[PDB]
């Protein structure tokens, strides 16, 4: 038939480190071509490289192709990764007239380094209101999960790598808010596995 | 200076309302092409050109047509817009139909188009900014601030931070999808969060202004407004917030 497969949905890697992502096609066309492409969270796609079905492997700048013709995979390679190549990636198949065949993509999350963590659970108020908060923990390592809540009435958004580039400091934070009466910051992670050596404060 | 334009990038629609959205460029590329991505999933092909009256169906061309009636347009039309056709549409173009290595394919912006059978649960967001806490200030030396917009539908909306009238991007972090806040109707209103943090002592210096803007993409004059409440069109709302000395 006509199908494109990318078999990694999502994929995690440390920053500056290299990853590999696979892409198997079915197809009855015997002259193509492959596309690679990166979309970024805001949805913006990108073109990285073409491959074809007649050349050797591709490679340009970060990104290298490894085409084996014969069992039709056409793997690309990142190397030294950064923050801005954490995106969803796409592998497509194209003709010799312009049709074109899209995979359903691979997730990639590139996890930084945390030199120094330090978490903590802190609650902002409002700048112009009061009852109306939110908690915040930040500083946590990578490698530290959290998790989707599972009470409808507290709102937990996932991970968010912040990049203070003054500063050369990078540091995950999570903010969780709720309406319910006796929300408290203490109890907002409950549902993840926070270090044991989080700070919550006491005054 | 190269670049694909698609107009609208955010378009609300009415069920069965006639509508078109154009892609152009003016590099005189041979070929281009329109594609639909759904959530989660790939791009599927709906139609290309391979130059000007040179028309070919792709995978899914039902229910949309096409012209190209010079190199610089190629319209999608959708005839009787249905709410399965509710999608992120790219257009695209490449110099020509089967690239050279040293040429790029560039995409548009994506346009989210939303069909719906009436526009009555569409609602502007509330915004509102949050203070850094002492103890983070303590503790760290750093000062976090979160900006918090609720009450929006649909997740038509781009969050910025503005600091003393300029935009800035270090130290932010907004998170990637809006989220439901009653996720068991299809009609939940979302929220969307952002964290733009700086040093202690910039938040404790009263001359500094912080700014979060949500540019919420909504309803145009044209529409029909039939409800008691302001007419959720295309707006900004902002929050404010200064510096305090300690």
């Amino acid at each position: 038939a006509q199908k494109v497969t990318q078999a990694q949905s999502s994929v995690s890697m440390p920053v500056r480190k290299a990853v590999t992502l696979n892409c198997l096609y079915e197809t009855s066309w015997w002259s193509y071509y492959i596309f690679w492409y990166k979309q970024l969270p805001s949805k913006e796609m990108i073109f990285l490289i073409r491959q074809g079905s007649d050349e050797q492997n591709a490679k340009s700048g970060r990104y290298s192709v490894n085409f084996k013709k014969a069992a039709k995979s056409v793997a690309l390679t990142i190397s030294a990764l950064q923050l801005e190549d954490s995106a969803k990636y796409f592998c497509a198949l194209g003709d010799t007239a312009g049709k074109s065949t899209f995979g359903d993509g691979t997730t990639l999350t590139v996890k930084p380094n945390i030199q120094n963590p330090d978490p903590a659970v802190y609650q902002l108020r409002d700048s112009k209101s009061s009852d109306k908060s939110v908690c915040l923990f930040t500083d946590f390592d990578s490698q530290t999960n959290v998790s989707q809540s599972k009470d409808s009435d507290v709102y937990i958004t996932d991970k968010c790598v912040l990049d203070m580039r003054s500063m050369d400091f990078k540091s995950n934070s999570a903010v969780a808010w709720s309406n319910k009466s006796d929300f408290a910051c203490a109890n907002a992670f409950n549902n993840s596995i926070i270090p044991e050596d989080t700070f919550f404060p006491s005054p | 200076e190269a670049q694909v334009t698609q107009n609208p990038r955010y378009l609300i629609t009415v069920t069965g309302k006639k509508l078109t959205v154009t892609c152009s460029q003016n590099m005189n590329h041979e070929y281009m092409s329109w594609y639909r991505q759904d959530p989660g999933l790939g791009l599927r092909q709906i139609y290309y050109s391979m130059n000007v009256e040179v028309t070919d169906k792709g995978d899914v061309p039902e229910g949309y047509k096409v012209s190209r009636k010079e190199k610089r347009n190629f319209p999608l039309i959708l005839e009787s817009p249905s709410p399965n056709q509710t999608s992120l549409y790219f257009c695209a173009s490449s110099l020509v139909s089967t690239p050279l290595p040293k040429e790029t394919q560039y995409f548009g912006p994506g346009t989210r188009l939303l069909v719906l059978e009436d526009l009555k649960n569409v609602f502007p967001p509330e915004v509102a900014v949050f203070e850094p806490s002492e103890a983070e200030i303590s503790h760290t030396q750093k000062a976090t601030l979160v900006c918090l917009a609720t009450g929006f539908y649909p997740d038509h909306v781009e969050l910025s931070w503005w600091v003393n009238g300029k935009e800035v991007h270090s130290g932010v972090c907004t998170d990637p999808q809006p989220l439901k806040e009653q996720p068991a109707l299809n009609d939940s209103r979302y929220a969307l969060s952002s964290r733009l943090r700086v040093s202690a002592t910039f938040w404790q210096n009263p001359r500094n202004h912080f700014r979060c803007q949500v540019q919420f993409y909504g309803l145009s004059e044209n529409d029909e407004w039939t409800q008691d409440r302001a007419k959720p069109v295309t707006q900004i709302v902002s929050a404010e917030a200064w510096g305090r000395a300690d």
